[PDB]
């Protein structure tokens, strides 16, 4: 993606969405790769594109960091004078970035810099997620299931729990948590130079209480241990938000990962053949444009069984 | 084709064989020499030199003369530089290598050591197909490049490939070619042939043997032609290569032949070429020609973008009404978001199959019929979100209906007990028993 | 003067006073006499097209004299004996004067320089300051700047600057790196320096009677190279410093500027001569159709001096001599020109060269390539130092083990990556059975065995090393008379050929 951007000469007045997508792709690639110097990449195009897109989109801290990195790099003489001139020009610009662009880490509620080692935040040790079409951060968190609980009956039990947790007004935990969130609300914001701490704990739910207790435990231990959930929280959950990834078609029993979306308003679509996440807007637009899954390189579900003997 | 007749003029029917004879190992073959047709007879044998009789046909006299020809042994070819004490060490090492007596030969070579002697060591080790002594010698060259080649080549199941690589490192291409043919390996030989310079021979070998790396060979030949400044040959081998849509414009702009690029794009008549040329025209402030080439490339998003740059919304509206492109409508609605044209923006978002944005905007602005019409044709998630919003609204009956038409029917059943209706409740009961039977009929 | 060998139509501007200072901008024209300044404009900004006559926009008067006038496109700088001021040429409706530069010292600015967007001011105290036009801020400050500053000359964009200082000294300054660079072989009475619009690397210095040309090189291995280009007629015989090339200039003529290897020489009767420097002059003289061999060798020599490696490559391919091919390949390799070096070496007839060249073209990292080029071409210690300076010292350890020095390799391995101690130690074992020191082999092999037995992970390599070390102890114990242990450990080991060799 970034090479298809860079080889094309840039438009002086280009679309803001295209620039944002290119910046996100470059930042994600730089964060994920870092220093492995694998076969295929040159580590110069990414930095140059990130610098140009940041200069066009403020991003003063990232621009300075990538410009220093490129100064440590060697480039063809066509770009050196432009790079030094842009660096000296940006020297006069204010620091502290521009906000409203740094990714928001879930289970932390804190703001982190765009370039943070192997695509993880400083507050916790949790892997980020991105929609491959737009390379935009997704509001998703990872959780595990007890070995005693089996997934097949887990599905039916959580379905029954979601179904029962609506009409019966006797006792339910979901509506209790919703009402507690509506009644009591704590929202604090603190400003710093690079970071921002968001104290948003209005939603008092058993899941979030267990999450914050586990986060304090991990801070005490200074290590990462994935959260393990018991039957009560599992019953307290619903059906639409879960986005479990299965590798059963390749291996009948290898592993299974479970993810929860904090924001239920945003819809996410998970291709199980390639096990990749997408935003329904971009995924639907791409499917309408072409009937092939981009990373999966497989047929679309809406179409018929194209897999016949002739194609085989 | 004719590879056995013309070579017999200089080849004779006499071959020389060298042997070391002892009681322990009996007789062992050491080396073989092919005598040319000019060589008439074997004169004698000496340690540093071998002497033969050669005819003198060029003499005009009736009686042709005969001269002595002095030649070096295979292990002594090249070493012109003081041969007084080395012969003993070389003979001892070869003799001990005949029986593979490693340590005796190593301790015999210990006392002298010399880089030229070490390269002769490595050459004869390659000749005798021994690897450990060969890599030890390559360690003793202080030849870091050969060691790096060893390290990068050792990751190969075939030892013959490593031997051929060492032959390349020691500069005899014929032995490496023979080894590659012996091992039935052609890709490494194809790479070597591509490197050395005979590109056409490499192309022929690839097409008759591999045919897989043929595209790579074409690309490499095109790159070589580009280095040779042969623009026509470079572009030709680009179209015979796998990719030519992007390499040709890049080389043309590197050279600066704008008119040649124009001739090429007019001859090709391809949409990506039109898009590239229009983008370049817009970059160099040729707006009208860029618009014309965009029209020839059918990129309506670009016309909407350009007309939005100059705030010429009327022509953009006409274009989106005529072509009815989806992304053009999407970007037009994006502009209308800033332009304060919410109804038309929502309509265009609905047309562009972007459901959630339009339905969420209308839910904030309070439109009822449009959002349910959108959700009826939308996916399950949009249906759920819109009908939950309708639950949040003052009228819940329509939310019940949209659940009934939505993907969640147990929710409709539970609402049926909640609102304690009977007719719609019994219809929902019929629907839920239908879905239960549908699920039970799949597999049991 | 856009075109070559001909002069376009001149345009007349009317005046009634005779100024002693003249300044030219992209659009305006400034005429300055003592305490009087005149400004002229063409059309009204945008694109000229048709050009109108001289328009008197604003007559400017000063309390002091006008020492110097500068005008880039949009702002104008006026110098008086003690103070510099700024002005806007297009607008006169604005009643707010420009922010006056300088500080409480209020001393005369020794050096002033206008670029497209930046203003450089250098004071008599020896301090250079960078000023942003639209922001009006001091972005870059450098107070020490060696001993004392006399004269300054910036690039047309401000990327480079050259400072002439007391006792006839010269220095090069880069705002990005904020570090000075001393200069050598410079005349002490040169008055001006002209940059080249074609390439920022090349520039020229005007002595009172001679022209000197200099080039900045950053692609040179482990060095930023600045040197006066020499003249040489030897057939690759000598590569040593010599007299610099000097262009003979006529008496009382001032070249206006140098661009594309062409100098705008001005001579009386209003004559403009493009001429050429006597380094690119023979470059333009050579045609390459038939010519001769001495001329072709001179063309190759001057291309090598000017680093025109494409002309060097064509001059090489004309003459099939192998030594010239080797020299050109070595020079291109030393100037990190990978493609030219590969082509020259392939034309020479070597494959081991091109294998490593193609392997090197893969890596785009900086220190890794610098060290690899050093270790292929010349010395090895500098390559090791470069690799240590890089982020992959394991390559340096491998290179040191490759030379088998084993005096610095072991120390480096212990210093950086002590987890590879066993394998390298095994190599020492071979060396310690090469020198005949049988006893030391026992302890070296035993230490290696203990080290590899400590780590149980990845049992394949551990088992291979164990078998090899067991063979080593078996052979060294047999050689030392320890028959029982050697024959026993030969019994447990299973690899047949090694046991056969030990029995032999
Ligand atoms: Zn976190
Ligand atoms: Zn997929």
């Amino acid at each position: 993606k970034v090479q298809s951007f860079v080889d094309e000469p840039f438009l002086p007045l280009s679309g803001h969405a295209y620039m944002l997508n290119i910046f996100n792709a470059a930042r994600f690639a730089i964060n994920k790769l870092g220093n492995r110097q694998l076969y295929g990449v040159q580590h110069s195009y990414l930095y140059y594109s990130l610098g140009k897109v940041s200069k066009q989109l403020e991003g003063y801290k990232t621009a300075r960091i990538c410009y220093e990195k490129l100064a440590s790099y060697k480039i063809p003489t066509e770009w050196s004078e432009e790079i030094e001139l842009s660096t000296l020009l940006i020297r006069s610009k204010p620091y502290s970035d521009q906000e409203s662009l740094l990714p928001i880490c879930n289970r932390c509620y804190n703001q982190n810099p765009a370039l943070t080692e192997g695509n993880r935040c400083s507050s916790c040790m949790h892997q980020f997620q991105n929609c491959f079409i737009s390379f935009e951060n997704l509001p998703l968190v990872e959780f595990k299931l007890d070995p005693k609980i089996t997934h097949k009956r887990f599905i039916e039990l959580i379905n029954s729990d979601k179904s029962k947790t609506q009409p019966n007004k006797k006792k339910k935990k979901a509506n209790d948590g919703w009402q507690e969130s509506h009644q009591g609300d704590q929202q604090v914001l603190t400003f710093n130079n690079s970071p921002q701490k968001g104290g948003n704990d209005n939603e008092s739910s058993p899941f979030l209480d267990k999450l914050n207790e586990v986060f304090e435990i991990q801070q005490t231990t200074q290590e990462y241990i994935p959260v393990t959930l018991d039957e009560n929280i599992v019953s307290s959950l619903s059906i639409d938000e879960v986005y479990w990834v299965d590798y059963t078609k390749y291996c009948y029993t290898a592993e299974i990962k479970y993810y929860k979306s904090m924001l239920t308003d945003i819809p996410l679509k998970n291709c199980q053949e390639c096990g990749t996440f997408y935003i329904l807007d971009e995924y639907e637009f791409e499917i309408s444009k072409t009937q092939k899954c981009p990373f999966c390189r497989s047929v679309d579900e809406r179409a018929g069984p194209q897999k016949d003997v002739f194609d085989f | 084709s004719r590879n056995e007749d013309d070579d017999e003029k200089d080849k004779s029917n006499l071959e020389f064989y060298t042997f070391f004879v002892t009681s322990e190992n009996g007789i062992r073959k050491q080396d073989q020499y092919q005598l040319e047709s000019s060589i008439e007879a074997v004169f004698a044998i000496d340690i540093p030199k071998l002497y033969f009789i050669k005819r003198n046909k060029k003499t005009n006299s009736s009686g042709q003369n005969y001269k002595i020809v002095e030649k070096y042994l295979n292990d002594f070819v090249g070493l012109e530089k003081i041969d007084n004490q080395i012969k003993e060490a070389i003979m001892n090492f070869s003799f001990y290598l005949t029986m593979d007596n490693l340590d005796e030969a190593y301790k015999s070579v210990k006392q002298i050591q010399n880089p030229s002697i070490w390269e002769k060591m490595a050459s004869m080790c390659v000749k005798t197909k021994r690897i450990d002594v060969a890599e030890i010698c390559l360690g003793n060259m202080r030849f870091a490049r050969g060691s790096k080649a060893i390290r990068e080549q050792k990751k190969e199941p075939e030892l013959d490939a490593q031997l051929a690589m060492v032959a390349i490192q020691l500069n005899m291409k014929d032995e490496a070619v023979k080894l590659y043919e012996q091992s039935k390996r052609y890709d490494l030989y194809n790479k070597m042939l591509q490197a050395e310079g005979n590109w056409e021979k490499a192309i022929q070998i690839s097409e008759n043997h591999d045919r897989i790396n043929l595209k790579n060979t074409y690309y490499r030949t095109a790159q070589m032609y580009e280095v040779s400044n042969n623009y026509e040959q470079a572009i030709l081998y680009y179209e015979k290569s796998g990719t030519h849509v992007k390499e040709v414009p890049r080389m043309l702009l590197e050279a600066g032949q704008t008119e040649q690029l124009e001739r090429y794009i007019i001859d090709k008549n391809e949409k990506p070429l039109f898009k590239w040329w229009a983008q370049y025209l817009e970059s160099n402030y040729r707006i009208e020609l860029a618009v014309k080439f965009y029209r020839q490339s059918e990129d309506y998003d670009q016309m909407v973008r350009l007309f939005l740059t100059k705030n010429d919304v009327q022509t953009a509206s006409s274009i989106c009404s005529e072509t009815n492109n989806s992304a053009a409508c999407y970007i037009l609605a994006k502009y209308l978001e800033m332009n304060g044209q919410i109804p038309e923006a929502i309509q265009y978002y609905w047309k562009s199959q972007h459901y959630t944005q339009a339905v969420r905007l209308a839910r904030e602005k309070g439109m009822d019929n449009e959002v349910m019409s959108i959700s009826l044709q939308g996916p399950n998630q949009v249906k759920l979100q819109s009908a939950a919003y309708f639950e949040e609204k003052g009228f819940k009956q329509k939310a019940v209906e949209l659940y009934k038409k939505g993907g969640n029917l147990i929710k409709a059943y539970n609402l049926a007990q909640e609102e304690k209706l009977y007719d719609e409740a019994k219809q929902i009961a019929r629907q839920i028993e239908q879905e239960e039977d549908q699920r039970n009929k799949k597999r049991d | 003067t856009s075109r070559i060998n001909q002069i376009q139509n001149v345009s007349s501007i009317n005046l009634e006073t005779e100024p002693g200072f003249l300044s030219l901008g992209l659009y305006h024209l400034a005429a300055g006499i003592n305490n009087n300044v005149w400004y002229y404009l063409w059309l009204d900004q945008k694109r000229n097209g048709i050009i109108k006559g001289g328009e008197m926009i604003q007559k400017r008067d000063y309390l002091g004299s006008v020492k110097d006038i500068r005008l880039n496109e949009f702002w104008a700088a006026v110098l008086t004996d003690g103070k510099c001021i700024l002005h806007t040429i297009q607008p006169n409706n604005n009643v707010k004067d420009q922010k006056f530069p300088q500080i409480e010292t209020d001393k005369a600015i020794s050096g002033i320089g206008l670029t497209n967007d930046f203003l450089i001011m250098l004071d008599s105290s020896g301090k250079i300051r960078y000023y942003h036009l639209e922001d009006q801020q001091f972005v870059v400050e450098y107070k020490p700047a060696d001993c004392q500053l006399v004269k300054i000359y910036p690039n047309f964009s401000g990327t480079r600057v050259v400072c002439f200082d007391n006792k006839g000294s010269a220095y090069l300054f880069e705002p990005a790196q904020e570090q000075f660079y001393p200069l050598e072989h410079f005349p002490q009475r040169a008055e001006k320096v002209l940059w080249d619009q074609k390439d920022p690397n090349l520039f020229a210095v005007l002595q009172n009677d001679t022209l000197i040309t200099f080039i900045i090189n950053k692609n040179n291995i482990n060095g930023t190279l600045i040197q006066p280009v020499k003249e040489l007629l030897a057939i690759e015989d000598i590569k040593n410093p010599g007299p610099p090339v000097q262009t003979i200039l006529d008496r009382g003529v001032k070249p206006l500027t140098l661009s594309n290897g062409l100098l705008k020489c001005f001579t009386p009767s209003g004559s403009i001569n493009g001429q050429n420097l006597t380094s690119h002059s023979y470059l333009g003289s050579y045609k390459g159709r038939d010519d001769t061999d001495q001329g072709h060798y001179r063309f190759f020599l001057q291309n090598l001096q000017l680093h025109k490696y494409n002309n060097c490559l064509i001059a090489a391919q004309f003459l099939h001599n192998a030594v010239l091919y080797k020299e050109l390949g070595r020079k291109a390799l030393e100037f990190v020109d990978l493609d030219v070096a590969l082509k020259s070496y392939q034309l020479a007839g070597s494959l081991s060269m091109v294998m490593t060249i193609q392997s090197f073209q893969h890596i785009n990292e900086k220190n890794i390539i610098y060290g690899n080029i050093a270790m292929i071409l010349g010395q090895y210690d500098l390559a090791q130092e470069l690799f240590l300076k890089s982020s992959q010292p394991i390559l340096a350890l491998e290179m040191r083990s490759d030379i088998q020095d084993y005096l610095t390799a072991l120390n480096l391995a212990k210093s950086i990556a002590p987890q590879e101690e066993p394998f390298i130690c095994r190599r020492l074992a071979f060396q310690i059975e090469n020198q005949g020191n049988n006893q030391e082999a026992r302890k070296l092999y035993e230490r290696a065995v203990l080290n590899k037995d400590d780590r149980p992970s990845d049992r394949s390599k551990i088992d291979n090393h164990n078998q090899l070390c067991f063979a080593g102890i078996s052979r060294t114990s047999i050689k030392l008379g320890d028959i029982q242990r050697g024959v026993t450990i030969a019994k447990e080991l299973i690899d047949n050929n090694i046991v056969i060799e030990i029995a032999v």
